[PDB]
């Protein structure tokens, strides 16, 4: 139960592993957010020139 | 067959290289599943963006 034991120590490498994996998850989240911003502005370009024509 | 005291010895040291090689598994998996984790996010990620 205390701080050298093996479960607590699991536990603090449990929440250290899911913080890098956080990190990971925004890195991921911020470069989908970018993929789809860059699709949705030429899905626009396509709407706008489908209309023109 | 007498000394059953280094018999005694002999089986608990087989438990604790049994307990050892289990862990050696153990992570030798876990090494397996988060390299080949890492290949597929890398991949769909890398596919995603490009």
């Amino acid at each position: 139960l205390a701080d050298d034991g093996i479960i607590d120590n699991a536990q603090d490498n449990v929440n250290a592993t899911l913080k890098s994996l956080t990190k990971q998850y925004l890195s991921v989240s911020n470069s989908i957010d970018e993929t789809v911003a860059r699709y949705k502005a030429q899905f626009t370009q396509l709407d706008t020139m489908m209309s023109k024509l | 067959t007498e000394n059953p005291l280094q018999k005694i010895d002999a089986a608990l040291a087989q438990v604790d290289t049994l307990r050892s090689d289990l862990g050696a598994v153990q992570n030798r998996f876990n090494s397996a599943i988060t390299n080949l984790g890492n290949t597929v996010n890398n991949l769909t990620s890398a596919r995603s963006r490009i």
